[PDB]
């Protein structure tokens, strides 16, 4: 057996570890900081780019930039910085001795995975790598070979239906709507109360407010009429400088955008209707088995009371005789990584690597042949 | 020690390379010859070389008179 | 009547096909196979089962590098066949498409490196005897045939049967001392450092420095840079200094064509002119396990042979294989060997007391007209004699004993 | 490669190389290349009496006598013109290219020089195609000894051309697989709406071989093609001749690829049995994580 | 992205 | 299957009457520890070789000992094609005889396959699972060889169709 | 009563001290591992490493606290506890093949090593030279000596062999003890004498054991048969042919009842009826335990769906190879320890076993 | 064939710890004596650097070899910082502020070769070693800033910044790959 690094490195937060464990060894936000003021105190040591948790702690004087947006790498230098910090600082392991199992969302541009392979082979000199689809790993982590995975990360949402292992590639529905859009929408709607977060350092504060207070309402209109007729839903959060703010109606208005993107000015259907459409695109003989094996993942599906909402919404769209099960495990946020460690620890997986030798003779165009 | 040449290039097509390169001033497609004649000639010449290498080497049969001589 | 025997020298980077009795191989193709490969999951023995007749949709040789939609696989690595499915398909198109030989009317003479495991010979015998049904097979060591290729370029009366053959191919470099026609097998040396290691080193050098090389050709370039601007240096640090102080003369330019848009890219060939071949006299540059130069390995090879056949072995060091076609390779080899030999002789004279000054050992490195295919022609000699049909393994011998008939070679005793 | 090809690669390569060397203006070098082909055919490209300016390509066949019959050189002459010369001693047909009188477009003569064996065969075979086209019944029917133990009995009638292959394989494994490959040969006429009537027999020889010396026996198989005037017309007889010529070699080729095909399924089933054995090895409680090379991890 | 959406 | 049920029951009951192995150091050599049925050095550590046969030409020969068991299987081979396929398949099984820890690189003369289960294989690996593997091989080998035969037939038909299509 | 698995590899042999607070086992290698009972858990306290091959016999003298170990390196060692470490004294066996078993004498003055050289080595001390010397019993033996057990009178010695025979030799050493008293086995007892030799000619003899009073000798065969020879009845043999797999070890819990074990992994009990001269299958001692199943996780489900596409109802999952009597002696035993080829060590109890099964009567 | 060792050890050369306190031709302060001959240890290290990075076995023969090993390890740190600059007048400032930066010395965590480097025995030897290493660093950076930067475009020549990935025996004075 061999130890193979599993680096999820989805948008939002990079989670890297070793294959064979039950939790990623190092999880840190994938951001890169740059100082935006003069240095005046010489002799204390300075750096020109902070990465990960260090960039988060010093966010007061930095311009946080995400290298990945909507599941696509848009700045490769910062991506290389993130990978270097993951390899040599978080895991503290030599990357030229271990295989690497990276993940990519479905229906992304091929140049993305091509440049990913080129970077991982020509910069870090990994002896072998493999680019897997996130939802397939999420299904691995759930310990079943049939079901529709509904993975809603921080920058992209997508559903993949699989039956007996034979994934249907013609019913994979992708939707560029995830935690970052919800964070921006919360930043927008927080003004009407009276609070204004406008700089990229305060977007982190808004994200913390979202992931600590926001939740999904089972019946949107009833909850609106309730929180608009009584002060029993307002919650108070303390900013990092002593100020306290109180949010009421906004609490469930942020995640509700997932179920009706008309708030964000988008035309696409909600995530529930997206999952239902993905199911309905499959053949008629497997739908009943998909309905009872719906799986959630990603940290955007960690909103309190989203499983019940998804069940109540799909049950309204599916025939009255199909049983709808929303298999949402309480370890959903790390599921995409957990399935990876399961995969990279298998025996036959050693025959699915992209060996460094195989790349040295064929360039980056080999990932489209060795990895679907 | 021996000096090198900076401006030496033996550009050859991969197909030209498979037969030879301009680093050896004779390599490439050679004139077809008879192989059995070469084999027998090499055998006979090795035999003749062995005979003279024996004649010019130390001889145990040197003291018995005649062509060998008396020690 | 008899038909000429087929000779198939299967090397790691190139395979030479021909009919015995000619002067040069009829075909020299790359040892690669283009098969249809897609994104699948499961083991390798399971995704290789092709339905219908789809296992015959493959190409080999020159026709396998042109195909841009096929996946090109190399079955032979370091001279040792690591894949037998691809090797069987390669052999079947070698026999039925290029040679056009009916494999039941021709004796076959294949080749091998010295340290080929016996199971590889058994699998080769199983393939040629049960699948292709050859009437006879003979698996000769590769470098020992390369000795009988230097006789066509040397004057009459000095074509000897004794010499040290140095065969440096695409995947392996082996040294074989032949004396009076008998392979001294217990002294053969075998190093898996060869041309392809030089090509990997050169591409890693180019990729750390140059820009503009298309990735899908980063290897194809490092071959055109290696087999064109590469030479041997008498000293390493002095050459680094010669390139640093007068770069305007020692730094060359290589202009290639990007075979997708037909544009032209230009790169600067600098240190990799002399650092490529230097992994021959410094094998740690490419494989940190070996640390011994090639001159010292040749000296150990010759110093392990019997005593009275040491002086002729020094006189007929015959180079072979493509990787020895580097300018002034034989010169530096002979210089180092002469240094070693003269130092040893002076030490022996000093220890003797200083009464006799022995004959200085003549050291010669023989470059000849046939190096690129020196092995094959050798085979074309051996497989053209009558005695050949007395040393082959007849079909009866296989039908009686089994593949274990091919288990022994002159590198190990008993 | 599924269907065997009819053009020899060594002839084309050697002649194209010689013609490129001559067209560029270089002085001609010696050439002496002997080789073989299917069905025991022997080629020899050399120079006549050390004359390095002429290249003579000679071929020795197995249907030695059928090609010497009167009228068996119409096609050879028609296709090769002045290149056809007297046979070299020991060989049967011989072309002679003068490297100084080569016409332009050197690709056509090399494309027709690589098909020397196919043309020698089609020359001794179009005789019966013509005997059938000209509307004459009972024309000459012969037995081409295209191999040394197998025969091809050709007969031409008023309305058809019957070709009976008497074939037998040398190796025992090849015989056992060839029985199957020849039994299943009548199931091919379901792949095309126009395929010649094929009949297979190994109990007894057909009634065409009762007055002739075609090879018969209890280990030989008989395959009868009935080529009708829609397979032997002046527009689709090239493909028909190619197929009737390379039929036996194609069957042999695919018999020898069937084994390399079966080996993959056998490896798959071997792995499937190894997976059933694996249920006997007790799963370890803790494994030490290693590296791609296999050395200790050196870290957590 | 290049066309449609930013990325 | 259901036509091999009594034959396989007898073979399985004879397998776990042997395979009661113990550690034993050699007697005819100083410190070697070798399987006593392979060397045949001492005639006191060798049990009776028992044969279990379903008909004339399908059988299992079991040779027991104190620290080793040799199980040779002679499989059903109806015609020549099944004989060729059985030979090639057993050969492709021998090729990987270190992944099969209980296998033998060469079958006993007269028999098609042979397993050699020493005492280390019953101390480090489950004994009942080894018995189950042998019985499963004996169950499924005929079926797999028949599927090989059908594959050969299909290949022949496809080759015929690929030829006769060009006319 | 408990079960403790020291390792996954077999245990060749084990030995307890006087107060049954320490155990010496063989981890299936050259070392000898001495564990100590600390509350409810075991903790390894000593490692004895002097052998070249794996040990095959360990025995612990209770009164003197000296260990004896014989292995496949044709050597024997006597370990004495100096202060805090066990120091070995080498014994010269003079055999030319691997040793197989070792047994201290009841009085701890000599010990018997049965080897595969077709001899038995009776080793004793020479305080005139501090020299561990040995004599040889080699006449009627024709194969390996597998098991040994001493008579309570410190002289006679039961030995089973691979020559299908159980024998009772006389290991009298006339330089460490006095002439012994006449026993119902015979009055003439010189060194190397043959007092009894069974009539069996089928199956090896894996284990022999003398009675608590030294008047009966029982043994187990690979032929599945358990036999008992009585000396007060003209040395009469009572045999019982079992219908299970063979046995490897046995002991005398009373003067009438035996506890055997073997390739079945569970202990069985036999009884002897002196008024009739015939053995009776007392029955299985262990109650068949129901091994709880565990639900599979997703990592283990895929791990054994990719790799491989309890069956036994006893404490031991492999054959039991050695049975010793913990407390109570052989006249009335209350605890017996079993060690097998699965690294486990089962401390049984006679009272609890007799309580669990009421169809189980101990004669 | 062996790598390129230094040939400056003299029987009267003084030692610091177990490193040859070799004289150096420089202007910075330090405990090393001044050199009159045209080649000091730093010139030799910069001469042998480009070749010593490709070898993978380096036998320490004397203490001058340990000094040359340190300087070869530090040139790899100078190159990492000079790769980013775009003007020799900035490369000089970068090399000064790097030479000032205190790197680990023998016997401290972070020094890659504690096993084969004798740490100081007391405080005075510690201080002398610190000053000596600082002088070595400063002068090596000063000499290298004139090699890396070519006068044709006044920016780091690609013939020197291609050795940024090449580590001398995979060791470095900085962190493990950071
Ligand atoms: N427990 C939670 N409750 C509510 N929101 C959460 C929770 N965990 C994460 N989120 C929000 O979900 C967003 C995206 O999830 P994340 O797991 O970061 O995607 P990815 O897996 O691609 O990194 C985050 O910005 C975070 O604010
Ligand atoms: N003229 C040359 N100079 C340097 N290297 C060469 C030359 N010709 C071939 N090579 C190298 O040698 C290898 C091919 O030579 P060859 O003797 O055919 O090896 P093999 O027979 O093992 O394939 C290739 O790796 C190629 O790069
Ligand atoms: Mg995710
Ligand atoms: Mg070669």
């Amino acid at each position: 057996d061999i130890a193979a690094l599993v680096v999820d490195n989805g948008s939002g937060m990079c989670k890297a570890g070793f294959a064979g464990d039950d939790a990623p060894r190092a999880v840190f936000p994938s951001i890169v900081g740059r100082p935006r003021h003069q240095g005046v105190m010489v002799g204390m040591g300075q750096k020109d780019s902070y990465v990960g948790d260090e960039a988060q702690s010093k966010r007061g004087i930095l311009t946080l930039k995400y290298p990945i947006e909507h599941g696509i790498v848009t700045n490769w230098d910062d991506m290389e910085k993130i990978w270097h910090h993951t390899f040599y600082n978080e895991l503290r392991v030599a990357p030229e001795e271990h295989p690497v199992l990276l993940t990519e969302a479905p229906l992304n541009p091929k140049a993305n995975r091509e440049k990913m392979t080129q970077i991982m082979f020509e910069t870090f000199n990994t002896p072998a790598m493999y680019v897997a689809i996130q939802a397939v790993l999420s299904l691995y982590a759930s310990g079943r070979t049939t079901g529709i995975v509904m993975d809603s990360g921080d920058g992209v949402t997508h559903t993949v239906p699989i039956y007996e292992g034979y994934a249907l590639p013609h019913a994979i529905l992708r939707l560029d709507l995830a935690g970052r859009d919800l964070t921006d929408y919360l930043m927008k709607i927080l003004t009407e109360r009276g609070y204004s977060f406008t700089t990229t350092a305060e977007r982190e504060i808004v994200r913390d407010i979202k992931e600590k207070l926001c939740y999904v309402a089972l019946d949107f209109e009833q909850e609106m009429a309730t929180a608009a007729s009584s002060s029993s839903l307002e919650k108070s959060y303390e900013l990092p400088d002593g100020q306290v703010i109180t949010i009421g109606n906004e609490r469930f208005r942020c995640p509700e955008a997932l179920f009706q993107p008309s708030f964000l000015g988008m035309e696409s259907c909600g995530i529930h209707e997206t999952t239902f459409n993905s199911i309905m695109k499959c053949d008629v003989d497997i739908r009943k088995d998909l309905y009872a094996n719906t799986v959630l993942s990603g940290g955007t599906t960690m909103y309190p009371g989203i499983a019940d909402r998804m069940q109540k919404e799909i049950t309204a769209l599916a025939p009255s005789t199909m049983k709808i099960k929303i298999i949402a495990p309480p370890e959903r946020k790390y599921s995409v990584w957990i399935g990876g460690s399961i995969l990279a620890s298998l025996s036959t997986f050693q025959q699915m690597w992209i060996s460094k030798q195989e790349y040295d003779e064929s360039g980056p165009s080999i990932v489209h042949r060795k990895c679907f | 020690d021996w000096e090198t040449d900076p401006d030496f290039v033996n550009d050859v097509s991969e197909k030209e390379q498979r037969w030879g390169a301009k680093t050896v001033q004779g390599s490439g497609h050679q004139e077809h010859i008879n192989i059995h004649k070469l084999r027998e000639n090499v055998f006979q010449e090795h035999q003749t070389l062995k005979e003279k290498e024996l004649e010019t080497g130390p001889k145990a049969s040197h003291g018995y008179g005649g062509k060998f001589g008396v020690e | 009547g008899r038909l000429p025997a087929c000779v198939v020298d299967c090397g790691t980077g190139y395979t030479k096909l021909g009919y015995a009795g000619n002067t040069e191989p009829q075909f020299i193709i790359p040892s690669c196979i283009a098969i249809k490969e897609s994104a699948k999951v499961g083991d390798q023995a399971q995704r290789r089962v092709m339905k219908g007749v789809d296992d015959l949709d493959f190409f080999i040789g020159d026709e396998a590098i042109e195909k841009p939609t096929y996946a090109t696989k190399w079955p032979i690595r370091h001279g040792i066949v690591e894949d037998w499915d691809l090797m069987e398909r390669f052999m079947e198109q070698v026999i039925f498409k290029y040679l056009r030989a009916e494999p039941e009317d021709h004796y076959f003479l294949l080749t091998e490196p010295p340290l080929n495991t016996p199971e590889n010979r058994e699998y080769t015998a199983e393939i040629m005897f049960e699948s292709f049904n050859v009437p006879g097979l003979y698996i000769a060591v590769q470098a020992v045939l390369a000795l009988a290729a230097s006789w066509t370029s040397r004057q009459v009366g000095e074509r000897t049967l004794t010499g040290t053959v140095i065969d440096s191919g695409d995947g392996v470099t082996h040294v074989i001392p032949v004396a009076e026609g008998y392979v001294i097998g217990s002294c053969i040396k075998h190093i898996p450092i060869a041309g392809r290691d030089i090509t990997y080193f050169i591409q890693q050098l180019l990729r750390d420095r140059e820009v503009g090389i298309p990735p899908e050709q980063s290897l194809e370039t490092a071959k055109a840079v290696k087999e064109r601007y590469s030479y041997v240096c008498p000293d390493l640090v002095k050459e680094f200094n010669k390139y640093d102080t007068d770069g305007s003369k020692w730094i060359k330019q290589y202009t290639g064509i990007n075979a997708i848009s037909k544009k032209e890219f230009s790169i600067d060939v600098g240190y990799e002119r002399f650092l490529g071949p230097e992994i021959f006299f410094h094998p740690e540059f490419a494989n940190p396990d070996f640390t011994q130069p090639i001159s010292e390995v040749v000296d150990e090879v010759i110093q392990n042979c019997p005593i009275d056949v040491r002086r002729p072995l020094y006189k007929n060091i015959v180079l072979s294989g493509g990787s020895t076609m580097f300018r002034d390779f034989g010169r530096r080899l002979q210089r180092d060997l002469k240094r070693t030999v003269d130092a040893r002789l002076k030490l022996s004279e000093e220890l003797s007391g200083g009464r006799l000054k022995p004959k200085p050992i003549d050291v010669q490195v023989i470059t000849h007209h046939m190096q690129r295919y020196a092995v094959w022609f050798g085979g074309s000699m051996l497989a053209s004699t009558p005695e050949f049909y007395q040393v082959c393994h007849t079909k009866k011998d296989y039908e009686e004993i089994g593949p274990s008939i091919c288990r022994h070679n002159p590198v190990f005793g008993v | 490669m599924i269907l065997l090809e009819v053009n020899n690669r060594i002839i084309e390569e050697t002649l194209a190389l010689k013609f490129e060397n001559a067209a560029a203006g270089n002085k001609p070098e010696a050439v002496e290349v002997t080789f073989a082909d299917f069905d025991g055919v022997l080629y020899h490209i050399s120079n006549p009496n050390g004359d390095k300016t002429k290249v003579m390509v000679s071929i020795s066949l197995k249907f030695y006598k059928e090609l010497q019959a009167h009228g068996a050189d119409e096609l050879l002459k028609r296709v090769y013109g002045s290149f056809l010369v007297n046979p070299e001693s020991g060989y049967n047909v011989s072309l002679l290219y003068d490297l100084e009188n080569l016409p332009a477009s050197k690709d056509s003569i090399v494309h027709q020089a690589g098909m020397l064996k196919r043309n020698c065969f089609a020359s001794v075979f179009e005789k019966y195609f013509q005997f059938q086209e000209e509307g004459k019944e009972g024309e000459n029917r012969a037995v081409i000894h295209y191999r040394d133990d197998e025969t091809m009995y050709v007969e031409s009638k008023k309305d058809r051309v019957t070709v009976v292959f008497s074939t037998v394989f040398k190796d025992d494994d090849d015989v056992v697989i060839g029985k199957v490959f020849m039994q299943e040969f009548k199931e091919g006429r379901r792949a095309s709406h126009t395929a010649p009537q094929v009949l297979f027999s190994h109990r007894e020889p057909p009634l065409e071989l009762k007055d002739t010396d075609a090879a018969v026996g209890d280990n030989i198989g008989y395959i009868t093609f009935v080529l009708f005037p829609r397979h032997t017309n002046a527009s689709a007889r090239d493909n028909t001749i190619n197929l009737i010529h390379t039929f036996r070699d194609y069957l042999h080729y695919h018999i020898k690829c069937s084994k390399a095909y079966i080996h993959t399924r056998m490896r798959a089933k071997t792995s499937d049995f190894l997976k059933v054995l694996n249920r006997a090895r007790p799963d370890a409680e803790k494994k030490e994580m290693k590296t791609i090379t296999g050395k200790t991890f050196s870290s957590r | 992205w290049x066309a449609x959406c930013p990325a | 299957t259901a036509t091999l049920r009594p034959y396989l029951s007898a073979v399985r009951a004879t397998l776990q009457a042997a395979l009661c192995l113990e550690n034993f150091s050699s007697q005819v050599v100083e410190r070697h520890n070798k399987p006593e049925v392979e060397v045949r050095s001492s005639k006191e550590l060798l049990l009776q070789p028992v044969t279990i046969s379903r008909n004339e030409k399908e059988k299992v020969l079991i040779e027991g000992s104190i620290n080793s068991v040799r199980v040779s299987i002679a499989v059903k081979q109806a015609d020549e094609i099944e004989k060729i396929l059985c030979h090639k398949f057993m050969r492709f099984m021998m090729m990987r005889a270190e992944n099969f820890f209980i296998l033998r690189r060469k079958p006993v003369e007269g028999y098609d396959i042979s397993f050699l289960i020493t005492n280390f294989h019953t101390e480090q690996m489950y004994k009942h699972k080894l018995v189950d593997f042998v019985i499963h091989f004996m169950e499924e080998i005929d079926k797999e060889i028949s599927e090989m035969k059908l594959s050969v037939n299909a290949r022949a038909r496809i080759v015929a169709e690929e030829f006769l299509k060009n006319f | 009563m408990a079960y403790h698995s020291f390792l996954v590899e077999p245990i060749s042999c084990h030995a307890w001290n006087k107060d049954r607070t320490q155990i010496a086992i063989c981890p299936n290698n050259h070392e000898v591992h001495i564990y100590e009972k600390s509350g409810a858990k075991w903790t390894k306290v000593h490692e004895l490493k002097e052998h070249n091959g794996q040990v095959t016999g360990i025995d612990w003298a209770p009164e003197s606290n000296r260990i004896v170990t014989c292995g496949t390196d044709r050597n024997a060692y006597v370990w004495t506890l100096k202060g805090r470490t066990w120091k070995p004294t080498l014994v010269i066996l003079r055999i030319n093949r691997a040793a197989r078993c070792v047994r201290w004498a009841p009085n701890e003055n000599k010990f018997a090593v049965g080897s595969g050289s077709r001899v038995i080595s009776i080793c004793y001390f020479e305080q005139e030279n501090d020299w561990w010397v040995c004599k040889h019993i080699k006449k009627p033996i024709r194969s390996t000596v597998l098991s040994l057990d001493w008579h309570p009178n410190n002289v006679l010695l039961a030995a089973g062999s691979c020559d299908f025979k159980c024998r009772i030799f006389s290991a009298y050493i006339k330089e460490v003890e006095e002439r012994p008293a006449p026993t119902p086995w015979g009055s003439k007892m010189p060194f190397g004498e043959l007092m009894f030799e069974s009539s069996s000619s089928c199956g090896w003899v894996h284990g022999v054991c003398f009675s608590a009073s030294g008047s009966r000798v029982a043994w187990v065969s690979h032929d599945s048969t358990v036999c008992l020879a009585d000396a007060d009845k003209k040395m009469a043999v009572a045999t019982l042919a079992s219908e299970t797999l063979p046995l490897l070890a046995l002991t005398f819990i009373t003067d009438n009842s035996l506890v055997a074990a073997g390739h079945d992994c569970f202990p069985v009990l036999f009884t002897y009826d002196a008024a009739a001269g015939m053995l009776s299958f007392g029955g299985r001692l262990d109650v068949p335990k129901q091994s709880s199943q565990r639900g599979l996780t997703a990592r283990e489900r895929f791990q054994n769906l990719d790799k491989k596409a309890a069956g036994l109802d006893s404490l031991h999952k492999n054959s039991v190879s050695q049975i010793s009597v913990l407390s109570g002696g052989k006249a009335k035993c209350s605890q017996f320890c079993t060690t097998g080829m699965d690294g486990g060590m089962s401390i049984w109890d006679v009272k609890s076993l007799e309580s669990a099964l009421k169809d189980l009567k101990i004669k | 064939m062996p790598a390129y060792h230094s040939s400056l050890m003299d029987p009267d050369t003084k030692l610091i710890g177990n490193m040859a306190l070799l004289p150096i031709r420089s202007q910075f302060k330090g405990p090393a004596p001044r050199e009159t001959k045209d080649t000091d240890i730093v010139d030799e290290a910069i001469y042998y650097f480009k070749a010593n990075v490709f070898f993978k076995n380096y036998e320490i023969k004397n203490e001058a070899d340990r000094t040359l090993i340190y300087i070869t390890l530090y040139i790899s740190e100078c190159l990492k910082k000079l790769q980013k600059c775009n003007s020799k007048s900035q490369g000089e400032k970068e090399m000064y502020t790097l030479g000032i930066t205190n790197f680990p010395i023998p016997g401290e965590p972070g020094f890659p070769l504690n096993a084969i480097y004798a740490k100081p025995a007391n405080k005075q030897e510690d201080e002398v070693m610190r000053a000596y290493l600082q002088q070595l660093r400063q002068e090596t950076g000063l000499r290298l800033c004139e090699k890396v930067f070519d006068p044709q475009n006044d920016k780091p020549s690609k013939w020197w910044t291609c050795f940024v990935k090449r580590q001398f025996m995979n060791k470095s004075l900085s962190g493990p790959g950071q």
